RNA sequence: AUCUUAGUUCAACUUUAAAUUUGCCCACAGAACCAAAUCCCCUUGUAAAUUUAACUGUUAGUCCAAAGAGGAACAGCUCUUUGGACACUAGGAAAAAACCUUGUAGAGAGAGUAAAAAAUGAUCCCAAACAUAUAACUGAACUCCUCACACCCAAUUGGACCAAUCUA
RNA sequence: UCUAGAGUCCAUAUCAACAAUAGGGUUUACUGGAUCAGGACAUCCCGAUGGUGCAGCCGCUAUUAAAGGUUCGUUUGUUCAACG
RNA sequence: AGAGAAAUAAGGCCUACUUCACAAAGCGCCUUCUAAAUGAUAUCAUCUCAACUUAAUACCCACACCCACCCAAGAACAGGGUU
């Protein structure tokens, strides 16, 4: 039990976390063709996929918010110049 | 190793007689080692219900050494059952009275508190002095190391290791030493 | 409960997968009443599922008869002599197909507590442990505190 | 009585000694927080049970991502003692519409593609 | 620096200094070659492997059985190969992965001999004085894998 | 009796938690935006999500009923002949 | 001199003053 | 509130069905002259909240942290308030409702952790021991792992099944 | 525990005032006796020791000691008290 | 340091007295085992949480029966004797 050491070396604290043990296919057929993947692997792919989609969505929203703020600063700081003529 | 069935089974679960000296050893350390060996907690094949306990033979039990002032403070207590029969006796007294009892009580305390305890204590042999019966000498197999290293006094330091150590200070010469 | 139940050790019939796998179920008897209401799922199974099962398992002799007259049942016989009855009265065709496959997919041993989940006949390769492994030896084989 | 705690802002002021002690930087801060729960909501006031139920931190460790904007920090400053916050690191950039199903989050907090 | 010998100057453990790596690498290569030449000539007997499977680490050897508590969607008697070998050993040598052994170095074959449902298990909850009593019966399924061969190859 | 004797293991556990929360303090003294910059950037998503909740809540209604399901119940007397 | 809740006890123990070790021991050096 | 405090009715809380759209958290602004915090909302994280139809059930609980009033600032004392726990699971402090850790439930002969060890008067003392071999390890029904999932609260309320008998 | 006040001189041979530090209770107004007794010591006696202002047995205090012992009667019964 | 005498407590007995009478008893009888010396830390000194030296036996104790009778043994069972 070396969770401290494993996290000090960029590994999962729990050897049953992410690693060759948990996600490589536990078996193949005798001939060589691979096996229908295991349920746990499917569920972890789905959850990691959802995590990535959420990451990209939140980052996009924050960047778009920054751009919207830039636009508003432009159209309020410069449209006051239209009142500086005539 | 290709042994037949019955010989293999006998070889794996057999009992081994461990000697263990006790000269200038504290009762507790001998007790710890004896507890481990009697219980069977030195066998990779251990289990509680397999009766893998071994034999232990502690000699020189008269010569143990108690840390500190325990001789004058550690009080063993007993009660006969009859009124007024509550006897409290120090370690020095109980050592003179029965030179084996201190180590026996240590090992009795450490062992587990179940029915097996008595059986394990039937495999503890404690002999006060160097003498051991022949029928028990002819059974020993190993000789567990003493757990305390007997510090050695000036009487057994050779002049080599006495003059090897430096002389840390200078006396005056007028002084009478 | 465990204490209140028999037990056995993990085993196979005739070292089944060692040389060649053999299918233990060898006979399967269906009794299906032609009229009873409880024999409806059984009638569906015989009408549209038993031929395919017979084709997929040619080592099993499947008999079906129509003389319980009120209650169906399936009696599975195995190579090792064991018999095993199962009720199919008042069950669906899905349930009967699942059950019959389950019968054809197991060895006829008793369904009781398997004490060990791993059975090995050669558990040791380097020699099973005995108190003299990992223990030294001394000159002339002397016991401690000897003289000669 | 026992009351909500208003943490003075003085504590949330990274010093020149803190900055080189954790892998951060005053300028160019980090987009997303990865947050995990390392303590029970039980035995704590309801105004922390609700916050945790709102940040999606109901389950145990099970990391979850949130924006690094003050509207969420105000919530994390109430539950800062039942969570570990680390900054998500993207040393390969946001994934594309390809590589969404082949991502992975390492214990150091870096999101990467194809393990 | 110098300190005269006492009971605490040095600690009570020995100063174990490791061999110089330059020679140690040669020694390791030599012993690796020795083990390899043992493998090539068939200088071994029965083998055993530490195979990782459903979630468990089974210590197995040829002709033995294993019981997995989860159905494995395999017909009766379909040979399969068990990847994830953590350790494979013979009488004189044994190979340790970090943490797995390559797909080429070790080949473990198994077969599905029986699929069935375990013996009925009881789940009963009870609490005193609250009229709380409930009983459930569960039969988790399971399958018996026979292990047919542990073969090794001289790829070191 | 009533007083206790706080061990060393407990001190180390408490210091572990104190360090974790000090790191938490650090990772909260630098926000990506400010109060005013963020304002509104999530309005569209929030509105659409609540509209999804509304459309879910306002769709409750009994399920359909088919003649086939009713007439299938006559199968409970199907016989061979 | 009443007893403290246990968690207050741990807090008092962890926050206990630790003094700065002197560079040298005065006995064997001024 | 009650010829009422051994009970009832109303409210508050709970449950079901149904309709609709905002509910909670929340910065800045704002609330008097004579310390903790509280109230109120834009955003933000969320998915809940209000309304309608229809019933029962609970109600003046114990302990712990805190601020007060009464009895010392005590009598393990009566009472008010903010919070937690209990009356629900599990692991710890010796036994342990009330302290610390932990919740959503099944199988595993897998794994990582949480809390968690003492310092220097009256029957019969009460674990046994240990000064110095490198700090890590141990430790749950928490979490991960392979498979399966409706399958751990009282009063109450909703739902799915059903033993045996009679009749068509 | 400070002795500070005394004691024919002098705090320590005795009380030792207030206070402080300790162990222990205070319920009413606007349950004994016989029988058998188990136990603690904070000791009444017996035992051992220190000082004494006992110049000595005994006295006085102080330390230690729980193996043993710790009476019979008149009057009366919140259970005690008085008396031989 | 001894010697007598008495009581009590425990244990036991019945020769005498006493109540009684093949015996059981007491009111009777018997037995009971903290002051020194040397001396350092602190060279004198100092009794030393300095080293160091001084101030209970007795009792029980036979592997192998038991029908009958007797008994100072006894509730039954056990125990002693039957030459
Ligand atoms: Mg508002
Ligand atoms: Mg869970
Ligand atoms: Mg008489
Ligand atoms: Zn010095």
């Amino acid at each position: 039990a070396g969770g401290q050491w494993r996290l000090q070396q960029g590994l999962a604290a729990n050897p049953s976390g992410y690693g060759p043990l948990t996600e490589l296919p536990d078996w193949s057929y005798a001939d060589g063709r691979p096996a229908p993947p295991m349920k746990g692997q499917l569920r972890r792919k789905a959850e990691r996929e959802t995590f990535a989609r959420r990451v990209v969505l939140l980052s996009q929203e924050m960047d778009a918010g920054l751009q919207a703020w830039q636009l508003r600063q432009q159209k309020l700081q410069e449209e006051q110049r239209k009142q500086e003529n005539a | 190793s290709s042994f037949s069935r019955a010989p293999q089974q006998w070889a794996t679960f057999a009992r081994i007689w461990y000697l263990l000296d006790g000269k200038m050893q504290p009762p507790g350390k001998l007790a710890a080692m004896a507890s481990i060996r009697l219980q069977g907690l030195h066998k990779p094949v251990y289990h509680a219900l397999s009766d893998c306990g071994d034999h232990v033979v502690i000699m020189n039990t008269r010569h143990i050494a108690f840390s500190g002032n325990k001789w004058e403070q550690k009080v063993y207590s007993s009660h006969t059952g009859y009124p007024g029969g509550f006897r409290q006796v120090t370690a020095a007294q109980l050592h003179l009275r029965d030179p084996v009892a201190i180590v026996k009580l240590a090992i009795y305390g450490m062992l587990p508190k179940n029915l097996h305890r008595r059986t394990m204590m039937e495999r503890l042999h404690l002999f006060p002095d160097e003498y051991i019966p022949e029928d028990i000498l002819k059974n020993l197999v190993e000789e567990l190391p003493q757990p305390r290293k007997i510090p050695k006094r000036l009487d057994e330091y050779t002049q080599e290791e006495i003059d090897a150590f430096p002389r840390l200070w200078t006396p005056p010469e007028d002084y009478r030493l | 409960t465990a204490r209140g139940t028999p037990s056995r050790f993990l085993a196979s019939v005739l070292h089944n997968g060692l040389g060649r796998y053999v299918q233990q179920l060898q006979r399967l008897s269906f009794s299906v009443s032609r009229d009873g209401a409880s024999s409806r799922g059984a009638r569906e199974f015989v009408e549209r599922e038993v031929i395919d099962f017979a084709r997929r398992n040619p080592g099993v002799v499947i008999y079906v008869n129509s003389r319980p007259c009120c209650v169906p049942r399936v009696v599975a016989e195995y190579l090792n002599g064991a018999v095993r009855e199962e009720s199919i009265h008042c069950k669906s065709v899905e349930e009967i197909s699942t059950l019959v496959q389950k019968l054809a997919d197991q060895s006829g041993l008793d369904v009781i507590r398997i004490r060990k989940p791993f059975h090995t006949d050669n558990p040791s390769i380097q020699g099973q442990w005995h108190p003299f492994t990992n223990k030294p030896t001394t000159f002339r084989g002397l016991r401690p505190r000897e003289v000669q | 009585k026992f009351t909500r705690s208003r943490i003075p802002e003085k504590v949330f002021q990274a010093s020149p000694e803190d900055h080189e002690k954790y892998g951060g930087d005053p300028q160019n801060p980090h987009k997303l927080h990865i947050v995990t729960r390392i303590k029970s909501t039980r035995r704590r006031p309801y105004w922390e049970k609700d916050i945790i139920k709102m940040l999606g931190l109901e389950k145990a460790h099970t990391p979850q991502v949130h924006k690094n904007i003050p509207s969420v920090n105000a919530k994390l400053k109430v539950v800062k003692h039942l969570i570990r916050i680390k900054p998500l690191k993207l040393p390969q950039g946001l994934p594309a519409e390809e590589n969404m199903s082949n991502t992975c989050l390492k214990s150091t907090g870096e999101l990467v593609v194809q393990w | 620096g110098y300190v005269p010998k006492t009971s605490l100057s040095s600690p009570p453990w020995p100063e174990v200094v490791l061999p110089d790596p330059v020679e140690e690498t040669r020694h390791h290569a030599e012993v690796v070659k020795k083990v390899n030449e043992m493998i090539v000539t068939g200088q071994y007997g029965r083998l055993f492997a530490v195979v990782h499977f459903a979630s468990r680490q089974w210590k197995v050897t040829s002709e033995d059985l294993i019981l997995i508590g989860n159905e494995l969607d395999l017909a009766c008697g379909e040979r399969i190969r068990l990847e994830k070998v953590l350790l494979v050993g013979a009488d004189n040598f044994t190979l340790l992965g970090k943490p797995l052994l390559g797909k080429d170095l070790v080949r473990v074959e198994a077969t599905v001999i029986e699929k069935t449902e375990s013996w009925p298990r009881i789940i009963m909850r009870f609490r005193k004085r609250k009229n709380f009593k409930k009983k459930r019966i569960v039969t988790t399924p399971q399958t018996v894998l026979r292990i047919n061969s542990i073969e090794i190859a001289p790829c070191l | 009796r009533r007083p206790r004797f706080v061990s060393l293991r407990a001190k180390q556990n408490m210091i572990r938690r104190l360090e974790i929360e000090a790191e938490n303090h650090y990772w909260l003294s630098m926000p990506y935006m400010t109060r005013e910059q963020e304002r509104g950037h999530a309005a569209v998503r929030r509105r659409e999500a609540f509209e999804a909740i509304k459309a879910a809540a306002t769709s409750k209604f009994p399920p359909h009923r088919f003649i086939a399901d009713q007439l299938d119940h006559l199968n409970v007397t199907k016989k061979w002949s | 001199r009443r007893v403290m809740h246990f968690q207050r006890q741990k807090l008092m123990a962890v926050t206990e003053y630790i003094p700065p070790k002197p560079a040298i021991h005065p006995s064997c050096l001024p």
